[PDB]
């Protein structure tokens, strides 16, 4: 869908596995 | 710490995390400061995962096509929608990458755009300079193709 | 043949100039005659491209150009670079002068805007309660126990 | 200035070098 809405997500679960194994 | 504090180191913690980012996607010594160390080990830890992401981030950001002078409200609009449901460590480097790939896909739509203005200058040059005469007298461009 | 044919065909014959030196650089058939001319001249002085890489280097960041005086520095520099001689080593040299010439021009433009981009971090950071988040977590040095 | 005619010498000296080798 809208382009800005799936970048911000895309780095949801960026951060989130980051986060996730580093934390 | 205080919130202040923060955000004044932050802007030396992205620098250096720009810095050691690059370097490692370049060929892929010690920072000296702490902030310096603390943007390389956020860089160098998620460096497998920013590279499973990197063909999804480079197709994505070509698509949303930033310049300079959208940069901010596509900047804004991003990095609200990364926190709304939550901040952990992770999606803080996240937005320090961001604002990494941001930059880069900021300035390769510059340089395209300013390869079209230097490619006006060697033309009009060589027009106005004979330079084309004189390549026209010897066989066109085509005649270069027997050098070598 | 007339220098204004030569003159249109100078856009494409440097557009291929710059892709497939670049590509050289960093690392099929073009689908014309002019895009392999291009190709032709980029291939054949690579050796000398890259012994002249690290003074032409140094001296385009002294000359520090930028996209608003990117002209006047064109000029005179193509000027001179003709005035004792016109041959189609020139010629090549006209054409990397402008590959090298568009590339410092946005060396300078990244890192001019790397820090508008680091203002973006920063004042998100701290408007959005980023900064009180890692703030009160320990700041920007707890992040160095991620990884272990 | 100097720089700038430092440059232009050097692309003088560049193509000279590629049109002995090649034309």
């Amino acid at each position: 869908s809208r382009i800005i809405s799936r970048i911000a997500q895309e780095l949801r679960r960026x951060g989130d596995e980051f986060n996730a194994t580093y934390a | 710490m205080s919130e202040e504090q923060v955000a004044q180191d932050t802007e030396e913690v992205f620098r250096s995390y720009v810095f050691y980012r690059h370097q490692q996607e370049q060929e892929a010594l010690q920072p000296s400061s702490t902030m310096g160390q603390v943007g390389r080990q956020l860089a160098i830890i998620g460096d497998d995962i920013n590279r499973r992401y990197d063909s999804e981030f480079q197709t994505m950001l070509q698509h949303l096509q930033p310049t300079a002078e959208n940069a901010y409200e596509y900047f804004t609009k991003i990095a609200t929608s990364l926190f709304e449901s939550g901040i952990n460590w992770g999606r803080v480097v996240a937005l320090l990458g961001f604002g990494y790939r941001l930059a880069l896909h900021v300035y390769q739509h510059g340089l395209t755009g300013f390869l079209g203005q230097v490619t006006r200058f060697v033309v009009d040059f060589m027009l106005h300079h004979s330079i084309a005469r004189w390549i026209a007298q010897r066989g066109g461009w085509v005649a270069a193709l027997n050098l070598g």
